[PDB]
RNA sequence: CAUAUUAUUAUCUUAUUAUUUAUAUAAUAUUUUUUAAUAAAUAUUAUUAAUUUAUAUUUAUUUAUAUCAGAAAUA
RNA sequence: UGUGGUGUAAACGUGAGUAAUUUUAUUAGGAAUUAAUGAACUAUAGAAUAAGCUAAAUACUUAAUAUUAUAUAAAAAUAAUUUAUAUAAUAAAAAGGAUAUAUAUAUAUAUAUUUAUCUAUAGUCAAGCCAAUAAUGGUUUAGGUAGUAGGUUUA
């Protein structure tokens, strides 16, 4: 589970380092005409899914110490993808549960990540849907029902819309939800409603592959089985059906991603 | 001041007693040395005043012998002048107001006449 | 006969520096031929990183000349 | 007590060396006809573009853009110079901060008011080199000098 910690931290070791003595650090030949005139060992390209489960186990101060680097050393920066803000808000708000500051931390990391080409970092697919969705967890809980004050936060929260890219469609639905679970107005200049469009979810895929669809679409079905159960209503559409019943039947096997932060709640509640 | 060239006061005179030449000045040579040009003399002590002729109204008179032609000609071709002998310049009709300061920026009760 | 300083050299030694030959699986950048870990869409194709390769800029190595200064000798 | 800029070639003190190989003084002295040099103020003009590197930058890199030699004639302050033209290359930079507002969608931008940056021309202030004349005593120091004296090239 430290490999991440580890090979992460390496690697940015290795980007923050000056281009003047990289060479004579991370290169074989070079630690000879290093010592005599610490030596580290090479670094590579490092995978996306490489820091994918180091949110599974310190999270705040990583993305401190990450985001800090320079804007213009451009592998640590591009190197999160929108995936990460999904996967880091989904957690952050189930079960390492300090949901508020990792919302601040990105809202400023935001207003810096804009001036290093990486808009898309924040998207509909990967950080507004995943952020109502746990908006509405958190009217839910703690009856945060107010009028004003949910609606304030929602044009904020749309402020933080960095690519104005919406196609799935799941993100006129959870405005719905959204502003029906308070009964505010949802005013939402820029969004547009979408015809819901999800990939089918065959029964005889290959086990690599399932497991693909599977990592893919984690996020996507945590917000169509809370939008499903948050309302009845939203039992309406049945392509809200279709890939939702099709994912939980190839989840006979072991549990469901949506059981384990669903308690993972409780054992941070009490 | 700035600039190579500088209209600059050098002190002259003994202790207690200071005299000045107005020259015109490389800006690293000391204050004293032998300047470019000497453009006049510049006596700081006024002339006393009888104090029945205060009675009359006289002011009393600060005496400043220049070269006015060849001061022009210097501050033509870019000498820079210090902030006392701005002030002379300026008094002198040489200079105009555009030279002022905020700190030196009223009422003339007398004003600049040119006799022969 | 003894002590001291200054100068000179067909002599010896010589920091430093400047020139000067020649050498680097010597380095850092660009050029190739290749080997490595990432990416993405559907066998990859591209990126970052090492191997070999040939032009620059340096260092290490020396060849030669001059050189502070000493030594010896002479005045 | 981090990166930067500007400021210390001046002034101050001293008289060791220096007798002229570059020192001093003088001249209304010269040329090699002293450089696409401004050091730092004037007067005008025009610019102020990209990356890389550092944590960032008016810090550093890389890149973009902006007189001389030829030839043709002209003359004369003539056995050369100067003038004008046409080419060749010149071909060499930079920087932004502080305030206002005005647009639009905090983000950029457009103006301005400030103080800075760079380039070009001229002016100031200034530098480099050479000549002539002069600059103490001892010839019981009378011969000295081999780059020495001169010529021709190259660097
Ligand atoms: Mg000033
Ligand atoms: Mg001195
Ligand atoms: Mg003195
Ligand atoms: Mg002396
Ligand atoms: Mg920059
Ligand atoms: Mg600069
Ligand atoms: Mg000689």
């Amino acid at each position: 589970g430290e490999i991440a910690k580890a090979k992460l931290d390496e690697f940015l070791i290795y980007h923050k380092t000056d281009a003047k003595l990289k060479p004579f650090i991370y290169r074989p030949k070079n630690a000879q005409i290093l010592l005599t005139k610490q030596p580290r060992p090479p670094v590579k390209p490092l995978s996306k899914q490489t820091l994918n489960d180091f949110i599974y186990s310190e999270l705040l101060d990583w993305f401190k110490e990450w985001t800090g680097t320079s804007i213009r050393k451009r592998a640590i920066w591009t190197y999160i993808s929108p995936i990460h803000v999904q996967k880091m808000l989904t957690a952050s708000f189930f079960k390492i549960g300090k949901y508020a500051h990792m919302v601040g931390l990105l809202y400023g990391i935001e207003h810096k990540f804009l001036k290093a080409q990486n808009p898309s970092v924040f998207d509909i697919e990967h950080f507004f849907n995943t952020n109502i969705m746990c908006a509405l967890h958190r009217n839910r809980l703690k009856d945060y029902k107010d009028a004003e004050i949910a609606q304030r936060k929602l044009q904020v929260a749309w402020k933080k819309v960095l690519n104005r890219k919406n196609n799935t469609g799941l993100a006129n639905i959870l405005v719905a939800t959204l502003g029906r679970q308070i009964g505010f107005t949802p005013e939402l200049t820029g969004l547009q409603p979408v015809d819901i469009s999800l990939p089918d979810i065959p029964n005889s895929s290959s086990g690599a592959e399932l497991k693909d669809l599977l990592s893919k679409y984690e996020g996507i079905y945590l917000i169509a089985r809370t939008l499903l159960d948050i309302d009845q209503h939203n039992a309406q559409y049945l392509e809200l059906q279709e890939f939702i019943r099709q994912y939980q039947n190839a989840l006979s096997e072991s549990s469901d991603p949506y059981d384990t932060h669903l308690k993972a709640l409780g054992l941070l509640e009490t | 001041t700035c600039g190579l060239v500088r209209i600059r006061l050098a002190r002259f005179g003994r202790k207690n007693s200071p005299v000045y030449n107005i020259v015109v000045a490389n800006s690293r040579k000391a204050r004293d040395a032998k300047p470019i040009e000497v453009l006049g003399t510049y006596v700081p002590v006024p002339s006393p005043v009888t104090k029945r002729e205060l009675k009359r109204g006289v002011v009393p008179i600060k005496d400043v012998k220049l070269d006015f032609d060849r001061t022009k000609y210097w501050i033509g071709v870019g000498a820079q002048p210090s902030e006392t002998v701005t002030k002379l310049l300026r008094k002198a009709g040489i200079l105009n107001d555009a030279w002022a300061t905020s700190k030196n920026s009223r009422k003339v009760v007398f004003e600049r006449m040119e006799t022969l």
